[PDB]
């Protein structure tokens, strides 16, 4: 029964979150294990996408990279920012109400 | 904006660091060797 519970919880999460993580991984392929670049994953709905972009753009100038790729419904979005620009990047998501 | 910009720029940032560390060690290396050979000339000369 213990195996069975672990097997069932794993399925339940994996069934939910495989498609976003696939999308997100793909967007910054081979750049998630680099120290030079920082990646932050987050989910946005069609509604939220414009607000988030504005907020990041003012906060982070034009030296930030906002990319998104669909999955059937909203977009999992990835913002890629320089290392040591992490706090600022985060602060920008937090003001819109979007989190990591 | 393509991911290719930062991707293929990162893999150059790593080469620039590597040459830095190389020619740091390959310089000090020379000096340590040159310090030995100098003090051998100072023994060779001094006893003769």
């Amino acid at each position: 029964t213990r195996q069975k519970q672990e097997l069932e919880e794993e399925l339940a999460l994996a069934q939910a979150y495989l498609e976003p993580l696939e999308r997100l991984a793909a967007l910054a392929h081979g750049l998630d294990k680099s120290p030079f670049l920082r990646v932050i994953p987050f989910l946005l709905t069609e509604k939220e996408l414009p607000l988030v972009e504005e907020a990041l753009r003012k906060a982070l100038e034009d030296r930030y990279l906002l990319a998104h790729e669909a999955y059937a419904g909203g977009v999992p979005a990835l913002v890629v920012v320089h290392r040591k620009e992490v706090d600022q990047a985060k602060a920008a998501l937090s003001r819109a109400g979007v989190a990591e | 904006g393509l991911i290719k910009s930062l991707a293929e720029k990162e893999k150059q940032l790593l080469e620039r660091l590597e040459a830095a560390k190389k020619e740091a060690e390959e310089r000090v290396k020379r000096a340590e060797a040159e310090a030995k050979a100098l003090l051998e000339e100072a023994e060779a000369k001094a006893k003769a």
